DNA sequence: ATCAGAATCCCGGTGCCGAGGCCGCTCAATTGGTCGTAGACAGCTCTAGCACCGCTTAAACGCACGTACGCGCTGTCCCCCGCGTTTTAACCGCCAAGG
């Protein structure tokens, strides 16, 4: 049968606050980080371990500023992101002028 | 071959200290290796500040409390000192 | 290129950051976010290993160009 | 379908002889030579008819 | 050895000579690598003492580095230290909106 | 006579204010209130004069920037009127606890 | 005593005004005292301490400055 | 020409720049172009940031550079806006921020 | 105890020939040249200690200051500095 | 409430692998001895921080009073959750014909 929307996203929200292993997982995030380096230099052969910290902090960087956007959303009166909250937590924080 | 530095043994033998029945991740002692560093740079960094802003360029024990209660918080911050002051008492009270 | 940032990794994203429910132009935002942050990253990396007179990026340098944008991370020998 | 070849060359920079590997990726004319020994890597365009003697030319000029 | 004849634990000479490579001034004293020394021993035996009750916690006897970050993360006077500080293998507090519960 | 129902007199007061110049909070009870927070950690200090300037310049460009992320808060929120738990929230943004 | 009292309404209307604020409510002045209080502790905590290793009982503007740049809320002006 | 200024052809004081290297505990040696390129690149930022202080200046019909027109044009650059991102000025204020639901319509 | 006011002076008289200042407009501008300079400075220390050179040149100065500013600024930047680069070692 | 049934927790189990013990080196801490000036300290001088008050006045406080954004509610309409259905990124085993 159907279950009622919301609960499952809850339960696997307890579930991802468990691993703390990486959630994009290697080649096309690799493959995305190299076309953005040869934008800078040319052949660079990129040490694994780089790869995995790169890795690790974007994730932990995307994960906070998804905390402080959540919060905006919810103290917007609603539950459902917009990408105009991103914009106002990026404003407060100062990335873009 | 060169011989390369870690501070594992040291907060190792700490470890074992505070807790002899505890075992630790080789990571993790590398995540203590740096957080022992990144501390020491603070500190540094503050005492260099210290020098230039006092015009003097000898290092004292002052100096390095002066430096932890200002980086550190409060309280912690004091029972930092207290041990290292404890510290200074028994090293320099003997030879 | 860009589009290898797949919809559940940036749902998995909102799940550790403890997110519920989703809109839909958040995919195309997040991914350029992500893009000027590693373009950054990346560029000041680069110039380090540029110093470095050697043709590989070391994770030293990725960690100390992170230092140099306050983003200070452990674990990997920094 | 890129190609790893290896010849036997001398790194410019370390002196091993016959540690030097070519690697010429055709479809976007780009090559790289890497040194098995000292660890070092140049990149260089090359075209279709280019082969390891082509780019490790290339390596001694723009040293010099 | 110093450290021995301070009764601490942490090498008193290496970090003497590491005080001198860093350009950390012109001259070196007697006791402030001592000094030094004990402060980052009362650190570390703090934090991995918190670690080792977060151990207690999930019943682990090998520390993972998730100890350390939820460790970090409770106390108050560390978390407002290491503030702008993140671990790999880190993850985050476990953490729900109430306004976000069903009802 | 010419009450004016509102709007010209606080956009207006902006335009002035932002026209402007120099301080806003006047000198002495400041500078009181300076030296009783400054009577509980070291008794008895004396001060020089420009050190309690700097202090109200840093001190007002502290609360500018609160006032400017706590009034986009405000415009995301569908709302002219502040709010605290807005200021909660760009203190919580800004990482200063 | 209560001079953190001597802070007053119309001050932080002028503040919210050159903050371009527009509606002001009720509940915000003493969470805006508070806030103002803890900034300004944490300020004169390090300022003072380092006029402490300056063995001087007067404080300057230098010290001001080279603690507001340990906190990186770093301003320019006065020199330092 | 005696003077290194003059062997340069810059405004800066270099040997004094290089004291400051040595009486800074920066490195242990300091070579001879260091202070020369370092000092070339301050000059090259004075005069690049004072551009838009001049016509910043000359918005108001004032000969006087005041601080207010120099965190405007800070603000008003893209590049130093984001070089200054953690910085304040004294006497600055912040920009003319109206918004457009603000306006009587 | 020396600012570096004339240098400020004619700096401006080779931009804009035409322009007074206040006193602490230059105050805020030695306040600047200061930070810019000390940070530029120790970003060297940090280049020489997380490379073992036990010196520091122009190049390190030169990677330096592409690592602080952006694009523009740092490309005209490096410019400027191999010029003077140039035009010192040619006399 | 209330049952059926998904979802998750949690208990032996075994396996395998790296943490930790361990052990033989050698190079920096040590130990001891020798110049030296930086600074701990004594002391001189004049500035400036402090306190106080009288006079001026503009700035705050209280209230009178309307009023209009904030908000609770409502209906509504729509478009993400989710579960299902293919389906293709990612990753190992065969025909080309040219050499
Ligand atoms: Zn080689």
């Amino acid at each position: 049968h159907r279950y009622r929307p919301g609960t499952v996203a809850l339960r696997e929200i307890r579930r991802y606050q468990k691993s703390t292993e990486l959630l994009i997982r290697k080649l096309p995030f690799q493959r995305l980080v190299r076309e953005i380096a040869q934008d800078f230099k040319t052949d660079l052969r990129f040490q694994s371990a780089a790869i995995g910290a790169l890795q690790e902090a974007s994730e932990a960087y995307l994960v906070g500023l998804f905390e402080d956007t959540n919060l905006c959303a919810i103290h917007a009166k609603r539950v459902t992101i917009m990408p105009k909250d991103i914009q106002l937590a990026r404003r407060i924080r100062g990335e873009r002028a | 071959r060169s011989r390369k530095e870690s501070y594992s043994i040291y907060v190792y033998k700490v470890l074992k200290q505070v807790h002899p029945d505890t075992g630790i991740s080789s990571k993790a002692m590398g995540i203590m290796n740096s957080f022992v560093n990144d501390i020491f740079e603070r500190i540094a960094g503050e005492a260099s500040r210290l020098a230039h802003y006092n015009k003097r360029s000898t290092i004292t024990s002052r100096e390095i409390q002066t430096a932890v209660r200002l980086l550190l918080p409060g309280e912690l911050a004091k029972h930092a000192v207290s041990e290292g002051t404890k510290a200074v008492t028994k090293y320099t009270s003997a030879k | 290129n860009i589009q290898g940032i797949t919809k559940p990794a940036i749902r998995r994203l909102a799940r550790r950051g403890g997110v519920k429910r989703i809109s839909g132009l958040i995919y195309e935002e997040t991914r350029g976010v992500l893009k000027v942050f590693l373009e950054n990253v990346i560029r000041d990396a680069v110039t380090y290993t540029e110093h470095a007179k050697r043709k590989t990026v070391t994770a030293m340098d990725v960690v100390y160009a992170l230092k140099r944008q306050g983003r200070t991370l452990y674990g990997f020998g920094g | 379908i890129k190609q790893k070849l290896e010849t036997q060359f001398t790194c410019l920079f370390c002196n091993h002889d016959n540690s030097v590997v070519c690697t010429l990726d055709k479809k976007n004319s780009i090559g790289l030579l890497e040194c098995k020994k000292c660890n070092l890597s140049f990149q260089a365009p090359i075209n279709s008819l280019s082969q390891p003697i082509d780019i490790y030319s290339d390596w001694i000029d723009a040293c010099e | 050895t110093r450290s021995s004849r301070a009764g601490l634990q942490f090498p008193v000479g290496r970090v003497h000579r590491l005080l001198r490579k860093g350009n950390y001034s012109e001259r070196v004293g007697a006791g402030a690598p001592v000094y030094l020394a004990a402060v980052l021993e009362y650190l570390t035996a703090e934090i991995l003492e918190l670690a080792g009750n977060a151990a207690r916690d999930n019943k682990k006897t090998r520390i993972i580095p998730r100890h350390l970050q939820l460790a970090i993360r409770n106390d108050e006077e560390l978390n407002k230290l290491l503030g702008r500080v993140t671990i790999a293998q880190g993850g985050v507090l476990p953490n729900i909106q109430a306004v976000l519960l069903p009802k």
